[PDB]
């Protein structure tokens, strides 16, 4: 195929104009669209706050309208989306992976409307779930829209603006442009084939977005955790431990949430008032644990600088990530809208300190900071239950600022994703395409 | 925890020569470091990971070994060489120094040359009477020295003194004072001073009397 | 340059305390551990402790426990140690040390000049400063050996320079001995035979200990 | 499809095990030859620096002696390549991407001697050439033989340990081991097919890789400039117009590499005593312009911090590139082993700072420092002439630890890979392997 | 996070003098400061600011060396010295620590001020005397007292009660001008129980002239 | 240079008013800041970006316009937000101010509280005597004093002094402060100040007796 190669090679790279400047504008949107559902997400959980305040001196009345405050806006995002666009539940990344797959249909005169109102009511109450769920759907589905409004034809603009929108779409989630970016080229792209993706337009997307979240979020990072220490060589075999112990568990957690999607499944059997009634409970709980014990609820973001500076005990580190395993499976298995990418963060920092501080007190010839330990296992429940090692790397790279140490935080994801696996662990997103084509087929 | 034992305590050589010393180990030792002090300077951090030359550390210096045996090496050793070299582990916790080892110049012998005198004026006065005698500039630093008074044998009152070796002639020195009350001073008449070396059988004696 | 000084160490009596002070110059103080090291007369370094940057880990050597106390001012950049229940055993040089590593296995970085820890019940005392000349009918040689005396001061040391260190050649300071709790040392200097009794030999001592600069001329005898 | 696809998602990313313990062994050889080719490239520009001293007096006889020092061993690696391996000379990065498409001979019994000592030869002369050339070139052929010598069959584990190699060696020629694995993924995979390149054994390969380098090269990093400022955002507009001089000086650049390959060609027509010759005068002047101008000649890593704290006159910046315009083109258009990507960095640095000097004089509103626009201008030409900014921008990133500037970076990356498109500028790595499959059926 | 800027005391027309800035409470590293004055009961004005490798250094309206800024982030601290003094220099400076929001710059912390007084005269300490009522004053709820503080220069003085702790009940006059010296009183009200019960002293202070002043307030027995 | 110039260089303002003051420009400026200036105190950063509030402003500020035209609204003002505010640019090098509206408040009626003090011993002990009279807490500013020796009236060395619009209370004060020899002070006998105030037709008046 030699002259084939010598006339594709001199043709490399000649993406059109059209679809460059569509980028532009699909970022924008998407940029706006997840600012906007930023800003939300706040909003009401001020005034969830506000209300435990009028109330302040009646500590039973103060427990029940901490429930019923998260109860109402839970139903209301559990109702919106199957009275509305039902494939707007959970994460959502599943569906726009398959929609580059050609399997799953953009509903954005659905989906847009559902999944932005509908996010607002899980995420503005305090459930465990993320924003990048949400944004990341919206956003491919703000490339959608703006594919059937000035009406595009080819692959190359459907799969670049479908992915050029859930790349804004993920960047604008974590302030983090190269983790966008490399989410469609590790883990969304489609996986099996060749594509047409033009990378330079994605491109285009991603900055686009993070420049609108810039002008309204700048001067407050999302996580700072400051400069730690630095990592010496003779430490490095402690990380391809912590891998190892992450490889094995990344896969025992997907199982959960498969199982937990099943067994809350048999609570409603499909049905509307049975499973919003459910989800008012879920978010109840989530709303009450946020008053009564911020650590086990919310999207986690809050308490990973505290885990760092070691201002956590050993027996609250183990309380903080039982509980939030715990209702991080009532609040994505339930299907509830919103990401279960932000709340794993979480689990694996809650994880990486608690390995820290026994890796800490048991070799001091080593002077070790809990905190690198943690920093490494951030992004370790990211490779070994979505085994997208690449990204987590790059995105915790983008978040935390702490490029020292940059072995030990992609010697423990290898580390994660080989033992992961080695113990037959599946990619929790493809996992969940799989059980949904499964089921559009297995009907027939 | 794990000591560490330096082998030759003190030692000399000559310069433009290879000289050779060693840390070991109660127990397994990871990667040693080498410090080297001169009296009265802070210890340089010599030699680190057992293989790793510090900036400015000539390069005649080395080190080499394994788990609980290393040890130091100059392949030809100037002056500026001769210090101490502290062996030190932080492969186990806590970590531990050695004892060390004295690196002295070797040269040719030099014989004293001794110096007596009389308690001074003001000294006797105050109503105390010390006969300073200075045996200077002799290697090896062995000496012995003895008072007489009235050539007849004093042990007590004595009180020698020698000197780490010396900068520039990389020798000795040593002082033997004498001291007693004023009065005691003055029931005799001849203060002798005997210094016996090896560069000789015969004592450089130096003595004086009042008259 | 990168300089650690180091002050705060004098006399104190027994059962006493002191705070040992290391002023750090030449680094960003932070991002390093600290550490004092410790070393009594003609023996051994011995370890003491360290203290991370953020003061969150301090640790000690195998001793009791408030006998040692680290901690640093990172804002002054300044570290500090406290002795309480000072013993004669504590008596000793104390050192401060800046820790690195190579491959992880931890050294002592940059040591600074020390500080002199004195621990007796002794009281401070001023030198006498005798002069020693040769004898009345000493051997007319081509050189002359001089010296003047330090007879009983507390603690160490006196600085002993000749000519005001003019003559830095020919001259050495014995160690001090120390005798019922007290010190005393001699310090030859030897010139030719056409210097002294020409010119003006003169030794100056100072023991800074007591407030002590003295000036005594060495003239000949009889 | 839909069946097909339940299938495949529900077997995904399971590489064989036997792909990956023999990743780990590609990188742990291809991190320490790298260490080693960086350890004897020193050692030899020590020798020169050394040599330099024993006759530093007459004027006239020190100028030469660096000269021929390093005209010496300039030519013994243009000989060591023609003689021995041919498609050794230059790069060797188009040569690995024609070897995965399976386009091209991975003849490694002959090519990692050939490169290994040939390199060192342009490269401890003092010549305008990276180490980024050899080392992954050596890095495949590396892992060509251990595929060879554990005889596995099929395409995939024959990409997999082709490619891991080329990654863990350029991982391991700047401490970059996220721009090793991006390189695979942006710009050195079979850009028109699938392929089955496995990530997570590409991944174990730079980690081996990298390792190696951090055992021998520790606590010393290759360009140190620190924390410079933060950039505003009513400022990012200056780092498109900055993109936009890199876009379209982007192609201009790759038609004066190609069109010398074909000059240097004609000057020796072929024949290996015209061209060995021509390459110790090149590699000649370059030991004596190492000299006179040490930042107009070597690897260009030692003017960066230089040019990013602003110590450059502008006069200087203008000088210092102009000359390093031209001694990159001598060097690798004469098909000298080793990079372009390097002296590419120093050449954006270079032109970056100059571009700062100015917005600094034009906007005091804005408080500029000129080392931000070094610092987006670096990987600038990298993005704009082999046009691979994603790898570009986070290779910059993993040596200046200047991640404030991200923003700045990236859009200075885009404002280059896009006004390069709008112009005429090509992949140059692309471009090579081109013009060399238009001769191998020509 | 502070700025305390000193060395604003007295200079003789066409003099010079070096002012201080000392900050505590932030990385005085990356930070442009700045310098801006204030001349008696005018507005502000910019002086000079300073990047942090004390590498670019911009000015105002001004002469050859009319203003010279300087840093030594080392002791944390921003210098300035005027030159060839006059009278338009005789005013309030003050310190400011710079930052951004969009990009278009602001004085985002400013320091307290060192007063420049630029005149002939003599640096004088000030004289307090206590006021204390006549020994016929009328008890109501409160008492009222004070302390005259007369006869110094420069500008100005400070003026406490009991170190604060009286912080209510207090004003203190605008000085006054004559013979080429300065002239404050200061008014504390306080409950009838609270006095003499307790102690009442004033704190003056005088910093141009290194004096403080702590008179009491003793009834008129 | 860029000039910037003041709406209402003073305005007056009752609380729970609408107040908007405005910045305008010599040439186009964007983005501006404000800074508030109580009596007293170092400019404090107020608004900043044209419309961004400093944190811990009020809301009950915001601020807005465009270049040209800008300006400052305190919506439903209140009684501490008394100060004379600066608009700052720094779109265009060199950066420059305003010249500044100063907000003065509107309150009740409110009398003074006379004290009088007459000179103390130490300043009779060096040759002076000064006597030193209280008005507090009155508005509005507005207020004559009038000091009366022995039922007669003094003209010639009397100064005052009032003190700004206090910051919470919105009230002013005065201090007279008449000031005479030793000699011409003990010469006399009654003295008095008449504090007069539109809230008491007949003037308040303080004196004292020297005897
Ligand atoms: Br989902
Ligand atoms: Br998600
Ligand atoms: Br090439
Ligand atoms: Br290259």
């Amino acid at each position: 195929r030699r002259r084939q190669l010598i006339r594709q090679l001199l043709e490399r790279d000649k993406t059109p104009l059209a679809i460059l400047f569509m980028a532009a504008v699909v970022g924008t949107l998407v940029g706006l669209a997840a600012v906007a559902f930023d800003k939300g997400v706040a909003w009401l959980q001020n005034q969830r706050m506000g209300a435990l305040v009028h109330t302040a001196d009646n500590y039973p009345l103060l427990l029940t309208v901490a429930f019923l405050c998260s109860a109402v806006l839970a139903m209301f995002g559990y109702f919106l989306v199957r009275k509305y666009a039902p494939e707007a539940g959970g994460s959502g990344i599943p569906e726009i992976e398959g929609a580059l797959e050609d399997q799953r249909p953009v509903r954005w005169w659905r989906v847009l409307p559902v999944k932005f109102f509908g996010g607002l009511g899980t995420l503005g109450g305090g459930m465990v779930l993320g924003r990048e769920g949400p944004t990341v759907q919206i956003g491919g589905n703000i490339g959608r829209m703006v594919l059937d409004i000035f009406r595009l034809k080819g692959d190359e603009a459907r799969h670049t603006l479908l992915a050029t929108g859930a790349a804004a779409g993920l960047a604008a989630a974590f302030n983090a442009p190269l983790a966008g970016i490399l989410f469609i080229i590790e883990e969304m792209r489609p996986q099996f084939r060749y594509t047409l993706i033009s990378i330079k337009a994605v491109f285009i997307g991603v900055i686009m977005s993070t420049i609108m979240y810039r002008i309204f979020n700048h001067e407050v990072a999302l996580i700072d955790v400051g400069k730690l220490s630095d990592a010496p060589l003779n430490t490095l075999w402690l990380y391809l431990i912590l891998g190892i112990i992450f490889g094995i568990f990344g896969p025992i957690f997907n199982k959960w949430v498969l199982g937990m999607q099943d067994l809350l499944h048999r609570v409603h059997g499909g049905n509307i008032t049975k499973w919003v009634l459910m989800g008012g409970a879920i978010g109840g709980l989530c709303g009450l644990l946020g008053f009564v014990a911020p650590a086990t609820s919310g999207g986690g973001f809050n308490l990973i600088p505290i885990a760092t500076a070691g201002n956590f005990s050993m027996g609250m580190l183990v309380f903080i990530f039982v509980a939030r395993v715990i209702t991080t499976l009532l609040c994505f298995s339930s299907g509830a809208p919103g990401g279960i990418f932000a709340p794993m963060l979480a689990l694996g920092t809650v994880l990486g300190t608690a390995f820290g501080m026994v890796a800490v007190e048991l070799f001091p010839q080593y002077h070790l900071e809990a905190g690198t330990f943690a920093i490494a296992g951030m992004g370790a429940l990211l490779a070994a239950s979505i085994r997208a090692p690449l990204t987590g790397i790059i995105l915790v790279l983008e978040m935390t600022d702490n490029y020292q140490l940059i072995l030990p935080m992609i010697i423990t994801g290898l580390g994660a994703t080989l033992l992961a696996q080695f113990t037959g662990g599946k990619p929790l997103y493809s996992a969940i395409l799989a059980r949904t084509l499964a089921k559009q087929e297995a009907e027939q | 925890d794990i000591v560490l034992t330096q082998s030759p305590a003190i030692m000399s050589a000559a310069p433009g020569d290879k000289v050779t010393m060693t840390c070991s180990a109660s127990s397994s030792v990871s990667y040693i470091h080498w410090y080297q002090q001169k009296s009265g300077t802070s210890p340089k951090r010599w030699i680190y990971d057992t293989s790793k030359l510090t900036s400015g550390v000539p390069v005649r210096f080395s080190g080499s070994g394994s788990g609980t045996s290393y040890s130091l090496t100059i392949n030809t050793m100037e002056a500026e060489d001769a210090a101490t070299y502290y062996c030190q582990q932080w492969s186990s916790h806590p970590q531990t120094f050695g004892g060390g080892t004295k690196l002295e110049i070797l040269r040719a012998d030099a014989a004293p040359t001794v110096s007596i005198f009389p308690p001074s004026s003001e000294q006797l006065t105050s109503g105390g009477a010390s006969v300073v005698c200075f045996l200077n500039n002799f290697y090896p630093k062995d000496i012995n020295v003895k008072w007489k008074i009235d050539g007849s044998e004093r042990q007590n009152g004595v009180l020698n003194s020698w000197t780490d070796q010396d900068s520039k002639d990389s020798t000795y020195s040593m002082s033997s004072t004498l001291t007693l009350t004023k009065d005691e001073y003055e029931r005799h008449n001849s203060y002798t001073c005997e210094a016996t070396h090896k560069t000789s059988t015969s004592p450089i004696v130096k003595s004086f009397n009042r008259a | 340059e990168v300089r650690l000084l180091e002050s705060g160490g004098g006399l104190v009596q027994p059962g006493g305390s002191l705070k040992l002070s290391c002023a750090a110059s030449g680094f960003d103080y932070s991002r390093y551990w600290m550490s004092w090291v410790r070393q009594a007369p003609g023996k051994g370094l011995k370890w003491i402790g360290e203290i991370n940057p953020v003061s969150s880990t301090i640790n000690y050597t195998p001793s009791l426990k408030d006998k040692f106390i680290i901690s640093r001012d990172n804002a002054k950049d300044t570290l500090y140690l406290q002795i309480s229940k000072v013993r004669s055993e504590d008596t000793a040089l104390y050192y401060c040390a800046r820790l690195y590593y190579g491959y992880g296995y931890w050294y002592f970085d940059v040591w600074g000049a020390g500080t002199t820890v004195t621990v007796s019940s002794a009281k401070t005392t001023p030198p006498s400063v005798y002069p020693l000349a040769p004898g009345s009918a000493a051997a007319a040689a081509s050189m002359v050996t001089l010296g003047c005396l330090v007879k009983g001061y507390f603690p160490e040391p006196v600085t002993v320079t000749w000519n005001s260190g003019s003559l830095a050649a020919g001259v050495h300071t014995f160690p001090a001995v120390l005798q019922a709790a007290l010190y005393t040392l001699s310090s030859s200097v030897t010139v030719p035979s056409s210097s002294w009794p020409s010119e003006t030999v003169t030794c100056n001592v100072a023991h800074p200990a007591s407030s002590t600069k003295v000036d005594k001329k060495i003239v000949p005898r009889a």
